């Protein structure tokens, strides 16, 4: 006298299954990104300004060495 | 006063690339005319000795011309090393 055994869902039911789209925001604001970009640009401009002025002075020194050696 | 603001808003909403290009180009045009460092750049370019400085024949009444490179007379580059 064996009872019926068959593939059935568990008593109660199965757990919920997600189906809706899940695309989070995961980002900053436009103002923040623009601000960081401009800040990086300004820092780079300042550094290159100092470096290029120093390079101009070094080139002047090299040219003076050449001038002293020319005669 | 009110039309230009709406036009700029529409342009920023629709063509941000063109707005950025026009802003950057306008800044490139205007800013050099309002900067005190343009004269300094001209002076730096003038300070570079590409050719030999030919000496002058001492005629006897040129006080401002130096007789030695280390003499106090002549152009000074002290403004440059502090820049
Ligand atoms: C003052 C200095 C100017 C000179 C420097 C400029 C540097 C280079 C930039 C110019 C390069 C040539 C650009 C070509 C012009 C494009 C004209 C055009 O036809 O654009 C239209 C669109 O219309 C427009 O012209 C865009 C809006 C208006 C132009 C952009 C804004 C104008 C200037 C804004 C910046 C000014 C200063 C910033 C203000 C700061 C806030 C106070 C294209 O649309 P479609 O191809 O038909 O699209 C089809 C698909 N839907």
């Amino acid at each position: 006298a064996s009872k019926v055994k068959q593939d059935m869902p568990p008593p109660g039911g199965y757990g919920p299954i997600d189906y809706k789209r899940n695309l989070p925001r995961r980002g900053l604001s436009g103002y923040s990104m623009f601000a960081v970009g401009i800040g990086t640009l300004l820092f780079g401009y300042w550094s290159m300004m100092k470096w290029n002025r120093e390079r101009r002075r070094l080139q002047i020194e090299d040219f003076e060495a050449r001038i002293a050696l020319m005669p | 006063a009110g039309r230009i603001a709406s036009f700029l808003k529409n342009a920023w909403a629709k063509e941000p690339v063109l707005v950025a290009s026009f802003a950057i180009g306008g800044l490139a045009i205007i800013l050099p005319s309002l900067s005190p460092y343009t004269n300094y750049a001209i002076r730096i370019n003038r300070a570079t000795p590409y050719n030999y400085p030919v000496p002058l024949r001492d005629d006897g009444n040129m006080p401002d011309v130096p007789s030695h490179p280390q003499d106090p007379q002549g152009p000074s580059l002290e403004w440059l090393k502090n820049l």
